[PDB]
């Protein structure tokens, strides 16, 4: 489930707010459908109570406010070993070479 | 000091009150109010990082003197907008836009002894002239000034004290 | 009512049990590049000690009029608002 909302979006910089339980930690990913398309967030700062800033890894155009943001528990984290040799990655490990799934075994 | 983040506040709560011929109970509910943010360990909470609509509940449950819709309503934008603890001075502005709304004054009288309480009739019935406002008085006693009186009204004084006008013959020369 | 207004607010506090940190400790409020506010810590001194949890080490540089601004002497990532 999803359990955080935007409240800014000022460019490339994103404000979620989150319940005082869940507050993502710092580096933490999270994700949001901006429109048909997944985007996740970098967390920078733990700011204030509830409320959490961090920079979008792709485009910020599309964002309202009070999307559903989902966190994931665990850093950006990235397929690795054998499987990537002769592959193009962007940031988050996703191919872009157009010739398919990585074939990961481990992240 | 909340001076000035505290006008649109008792701005929009007199408006309000007066909307509803509610005034009175608008005033004692602020009055409360402003109490409860002074209380030790309340005055700790609305300091420490919580979220508004958490703030607002938890102030919102030490107070059944609030009329549930429409002064629960002001604590909590006061909430969101990180401004409870206005509430002090939105009390002070609210009794001031009332005092000029029934055109009420209230004048300070400063002598070195108390009056005779025929010097205070005549004091109101001149004032109560030098302003459209229906006055009271408070006299007050203070033996540096030795003779005569001061009035002060508002931002206004007469500085009919001896000791005025000794002061202001020094300076003459 | 002046003095019954404040009694009653003690006792409905009481109630709801709202309460106050102990002197000697305070909850984690922001954290950021490194740099945590606190909010408590009424007797922290000006260059004291602070123990976060995972037996780590703050500085406690700035003593505002409401929180605790402390620098961490180690990796800070882990650490969370509410700590």
């Amino acid at each position: 489930m999803a359990t955080g909302k935007i409240v800014q979006v000022i460019g490339a910089v994103v404000d979620v707010e989150f319940p005082q339980d869940a507050v993502p930690r710092v580096y933490d990913a999270l994700e949001v459908q901006n429109g048909n398309e997944r985007l996740v967030l970098e967390v920078q700062q733990q700011l204030g109570g509830g409320i959490v800033r961090t920079i979008a890894m792709g485009s910020s155009d599309g964002l309202r406010r009070g999307l559903d943001v989902k966190d994931l528990e665990h850093p950006i984290e990235v397929p690795v070993g054998k499987a990537t040799l002769g592959r193009i990655m962007n940031v988050l490990g996703e191919p872009v070479d157009m010739k398919g799934e990585i074939g990961e075994e481990e992240r | 000091e909340f001076i000035t983040v505290a006008r649109p506040y008792a701005k929009a709560a007199f408006d309000f009150a007066v909307e509803h011929q509610s005034v009175e109970r608008w005033q004692d509910m602020l009055a409360f109010a402003a109490e409860v943010t002074k209380n030790e360990q309340m005055a700790e909470l609305l300091s420490g990082a919580l979220a508004p609509e958490t703030l607002a509940e938890s102030f919102i449950a030490v107070a059944g003197e609030q009329l549930d819709e429409n002064g629960q309503n002001l604590i909590r934008v006061m909430a969101e907008n990180g401004r409870l603890n206005a509430l002090p001075d939105v009390l002070e502005q609210f009794i001031h836009l009332r005092a000029v709304s029934e055109a009420t004054a209230e004048v300070d009288v400063i002598s070195a002894a108390a009056l005779s309480e025929q010097q205070l009739a005549k004091i109101s019935a001149a004032m109560e002239k030098r302003l459209s406002r229906k006055v009271k008085l408070n006299a007050k006693i203070d033996k540096s000034v030795m003779a005569g009186v001061i009035i002060r009204a508002g931002d206004m004084v007469i500085d009919g004290s001896v000791r005025g006008r000794l002061e202001r013959l020094a300076d003459v020369l | 009512n002046s003095t019954e207004i404040s009694e009653l607010i003690k006792q409905r506090i009481a109630q709801f049990n709202v309460v106050s940190e102990a002197h000697n400790e305070g909850t984690i409020v922001s954290v950021s590049d490194g740099v945590i506010r606190i909010h408590g810590l009424a007797d922290c001194m000006q260059g004291e000690m602070i123990s976060l949890p995972g037996n780590r080490y703050a500085i406690a540089l700035n003593l505002e009029r409401d929180s605790v601004g402390a620098v961490v002497m180690g990796p800070y990532a882990d650490l969370a608002e509410g700590m």
